[PDB]
């Protein structure tokens, strides 16, 4: 029974957590496939609310000044669509949408054929290993 | 001639009656005009 005795801290925890959502309590409550908020109540030009989506699509010409103060309510404004760059303010941006992506860890194969390889196997080291040596040269 | 004297000292008051009404009125538009809106498209002119 560890998971019940975890929650007792972590509900506890969970205010602690919801403290950084006490910043943003208006809309209810990083990889994004498109930045979307909810009327980015926070934000020449002095606000900044864009989103792209079904209703109310936004632009803005100008940018690249402090209106929001980092995250702002729905959290994911950035690199979407292209075309689209919220840098200034810690942005999560150019982040993987929703897709399907194999990555593993530790792909451990030994020594196969040698017979032939010995300086083939040496080109196969300069692309990779060669330049995480000895770049100066 | 005389009426200079009066009508400068009106012409003048009203630049806050006339020109600042333009931002005056802004109080409640302003909040109005600040990014968190709902956009459009004008389909006619």
């Amino acid at each position: 029974l560890k998971q019940t005795e975890n929650d007792l801290k972590d509900i506890e925890a969970r205010i602690k957590e919801k403290a950084g959502v006490k910043e943003s309590d208006t809309g209810l409550a990083h990889p994004l496939q498109v930045a979307r908020c909810t009327k980015i109540i926070k934000g020449e030009d002095a606000k900044y609310v864009i989103n792209l989506k079904q209703i109310a699509k936004f632009v803005v010409g100008l940018g690249e000044r402090v209106s929001p103060t980092d995250i702002e309510e729905g959290m994911r404004v950035g690199v979407d669509r292209s075309k689209y760059n919220i840098e200034l303010p810690l942005p999560p941006r150019i982040d993987p949408s929703v897709t399907m992506m194999t990555v593993e860890e530790k792909p451990d194969v030994t020594y196969s054929d040698v017979g032939g390889c010995k300086d083939q196997i040496e080109k196969l080291r300069e692309v990779v290993e060669l330049p995480l040596l000895s770049p100066e040269r | 001639i005389r009426i200079f004297r009066s009508e400068l000292q009106r012409l003048s008051h009203e630049n806050n009656v006339m020109l600042e009404k333009i931002k005056d009125n802004k109080e409640k538009i302003k909040n109005n005009r600040q990014l968190p809106y709902l956009v459009a498209n004008v389909v006619e002119v």
